[PDB]
């Protein structure tokens, strides 16, 4: 309770992000990490949500919870045959901090009327979320971040079930346009010696009755030679390194078209690592830098709760 | 056993509805009526008989039912329509367990059973029932207060005013939701930990209007803390709006702070009485509470003698300065 | 009427604190009776019956 | 106009906290008789009673 008090005063003050950050390391896949499971998690469309930590969650009561979920989502389709069945699959070895709880997978796999087609995929996780672990008790299980794949009507009928069983509530996640520039600078701080995609930016003009979009493409070998002329202190990504990197990209646009894009709003960053959007849409296209992006999403998911 | 005749089947099941007890719900009678559901389909006399069986014993049936609005039977006072169709119509073919929360109908049902009360499926129904507000007054358990913190902090954040698309109908429901909070904080006599955490993030974001009276009563029932923690988060952002808004706001701050001086001095008057535990003398703790409240009144007294110079001696502010020193 | 309302509020705080300490004593007595009910149910020959 | 409305608020507040004192005394008189029945029923049924009744 006293560490719950000390986490409020960092949120009540204006400071919540450090100006000098660490370049993320090369996360090597261990032998305990399943190679055939992480290939299914790649190349998928995801919708992010934040969640309060659960109550009376056990690792041995998943067989009862699989039968209650299969008896309810058939019944919610009848109030408005179904050969569907949920699978509570547990994953191992993703954690870097030993005090984190175990992440797991929630699918909906259709049965064989002739592997079935997966219609919905839910994923509860907590990657480097150590700041919320001492603010909860030992009875609580802290899994703040949630990623969903599928329709929003299937999300709401299963998200009704977590409200009435585990005493929690789902909230929509949103990433600010200031915070897209830091994760674009982190994606240009990566190390690569392989096949790469193109760095794609998109801005929207707010001072219009209609929509106005600009597609903007940067070659990543041209982005790497632009980065190290700005990046002069190795090991740390500072406040002045990112704001001068965005200013020289704006001054490159300024001498051709005479349009200030610093008044606009950045909404989509798509690089060789991953693609991002402000309402919670992500497309992870890399497996070597998987947990470095997902720890940054739990760095924002605790901040919307607190 | 008269359900083997198919022609008497709505006539048997209305007699089965009115004569069912807890011991009459049997698991083989679950098993036959699920077989009659599979053979001759959905009938409203068989779905209403299983609706009472889910009303009596839900653990014996593994098949869930819809909860839709149906009359289920002959009802709604149609006894003259029954007698007109009676001539020639349709006559040719010590307990350490838990007590359920839905069986609390009135006041003396909770007075007989307070030592066995279960936990509900959501924390939003605590504000709906006043009988559940009596349970919060005498229980000092830790995870029943943290789950109430995790719900209502998400309620005030997503469903606020400036996060929406400026709907007047949702702002009326937000005004009706804040009327539930100000009656729950006065019935408990302590403010919630969600409510003072929301005012840490909304006082830089508030301008001085748009349900001013529900926001200045939300600051009135905040519990006691140290003086150095309140003044960067509340008293700096209050004084940016106090000297610059209208004089009806200037009177409503001192009506809010005189109710803040009620509930802070009410807790400190009885904190001496309920603590025999510490063998150390309490003159350092009361002396540490002495300068927390003497710098409170000398700050609002600095707010009172500066705002007198702003309006240049109006008596309408001067009635509510002397009502603050009545406290 | 304000000093009458504040006297009613102080009596409500005293009866609320007395009922809170009384329900704390009743729940510790309930855990004591739970320990005594777990202690007074030991038998070996009862399971065949 | 703002003090007579403060009087009309406090006469409404004269009803509610008198009702809240009447509810808290009704909690207090019911928790007294449940403390007296729990103190009189500390001793439960005997261990030899359960073997001979079953």
């Amino acid at each position: 309770l006293q560490k719950r008090l000390e986490s409020v005063r960092k949120q009540s003050s204006f400071i919540l992000t450090p100006p000098r950050r660490k370049i993320p390391q090369c996360s090597q896949l261990q032998e305990d990490v399943d190679p055939q499971k992480v290939a299914f998690l790649l190349h998928k469309q995801w919708t992010l949500y934040s969640l309060t930590p659960l109550y009376k969650f056990s690792y041995s009561n998943l067989k009862e919870y699989s039968r209650l979920l299969n008896a309810f989502i058939v019944a919610e389709k009848q109030k408005g045959d179904f050969n569907i069945k949920v699978i509570f699959s547990t994953l191992l070895g993703m954690k870097g901090t030993q005090r984190d709880p175990e992440a797991f997978l929630v699918q909906i796999v259709s049965k064989s009327q002739l592997e079935g087609k997966v219609l919905w995929t839910g994923w509860f996780c907590c990657v480097f979320g150590d700041s919320l672990l001492e603010t909860v008790s030992e009875d609580f299980t802290c899994l703040p971040l949630f990623l969903a794949n599928g329709a929003e009507s299937n999300t709401a009928i299963i998200g009704t079930w977590f409200q009435k069983t585990f005493d929690c509530y789902f909230s929509p996640l949103a990433i600010n346009a200031f915070n897209l520039s830091w994760m674009a600078a982190m994606w240009t701080a990566c190390k690569m010696d392989h096949y790469v995609a193109t760095t794609e930016f998109l801005w929207s003009v707010p001072c219009s009755p209609q929509s106005l979009d600009i597609s903007f493409a940067i070659h990543p070998e041209d982005a790497k030679a632009l980065w190290d002329s700005v990046h002069k202190t190795p090991g740390e990504v500072t406040q002045e390194e990112v704001d001068l990197f965005m200013d020289c990209l704006y001054s490159h646009f300024h001498r051709h078209f005479k349009i200030h894009l610093s008044a606009t709003r950045l909404v989509r960053v798509s690089t060789s690592v991953a693609s991002a959007h402000t309402d919670g849409k992500i497309k992870i296209l890399c497996h070597k830098y998987l947990i470095g992006v997902l720890a940054y999403l739990t760095e924002l998911a605790i901040f919307q709760i607190e | 056993a008269s359900l083997q005749d198919d022609a008497l089947c709505p006539y048997v099941c209305h007699l089965l509805y009115l004569l069912t007890k807890k011991e009459n719900v049997k698991p083989f009678r679950v098993r036959k009526l699920l077989d009659l559901q599979a053979k001759m389909g959905m009938q409203p006399h068989l779905q209403a008989l299983l609706s009472l069986y889910k009303f009596f014993a839900p653990a014996l049936i593994s098949v869930s039912l819809p909860v839709r609005k149906k009359i289920y039977f002959k009802n709604s006072e149609n006894l003259w329509k029954t007698a007109l169709l009676a001539v020639k119509q349709r006559n040719r073919g010590n307990r350490s367990g838990s007590f359920p929360l839905e069986q609390l109908q009135s006041f003396p049902q909770l007075l007989q059973n307070i030592h066995c009360l279960e936990l509900p499926s959501q924390m939003g129904s605590v504000l709906n029932n006043s009988l559940l507000l009596h349970y919060i007054n005498c229980v000092r358990d830790e995870p029943v207060l943290l789950r109430f913190y995790y719900w209502l902090s998400q309620t005030l954040q997503e469903e606020c005013i400036w996060y929406k698309v400026n709907n007047y109908e949702h702002g009326k429901e937000f005004t009706n939701f804040l009327d539930t909070i100000i009656r729950a904080e006065c019935f408990l006599q302590e403010g919630f930990y969600s409510c003072e955490a929301f005012l840490y993030k909304s006082l830089p974001l508030w301008d001085g209007l748009c349900c001013r009276s529900q926001f200045l009563q939300l600051v009135s029932w905040i519990p006691f803390s140290s003086f150095s923690e309140v003044k960067p988060l509340l008293f700096d952002h209050l004084a940016q709006l106090f000297f610059t808004s209208t004089i009806y706001f200037k009177c409503s701050v001192l009506q809010s702070l005189k109710e803040l001086l009620q509930n802070w001095l009410l807790w400190l008057s009885m904190d001496i009485h309920m603590k025999p535990v510490t063998n150390s003398p309490l003159e350092t703790t009361l002396g540490g509470s002495m300068n927390s409240v003497s710098k409170l009144i000398h700050y609002v007294g600095w707010l009172s003698t500066t705002a007198m110079r702003l309006e240049s001696n109006n008596t309408f502010l001067l009635h509510f300065i002397l009502d603050f020193y009545e406290k | 009427l304000e000093e009458k309302l504040l006297d009613i509020r102080k009596k409500r705080l005293q009866l609320k604190q007395a009922s809170e300490s009384k329900l704390l004593e009743i729940q510790t007595e309930k855990n004591k009776q739970k320990i005594d009910l777990d202690s007074m149910e030991n038998s070996e020959r009862i399971k065949i019956i | 106009s703002t003090k007579e409305s403060k009087n009309e608020k406090l006469k409404e507040d004269l009803e509610r906290e008198q009702r809240w004192l009447d509810e808290q005394q009704q909690i207090m008189e019911s928790l007294n008789v449940l403390h007296s029945e729990l103190k009189n029923k500390v001793e439960t049924f005997s261990e030899s009673r359960i073997f001979n009744e079953l």
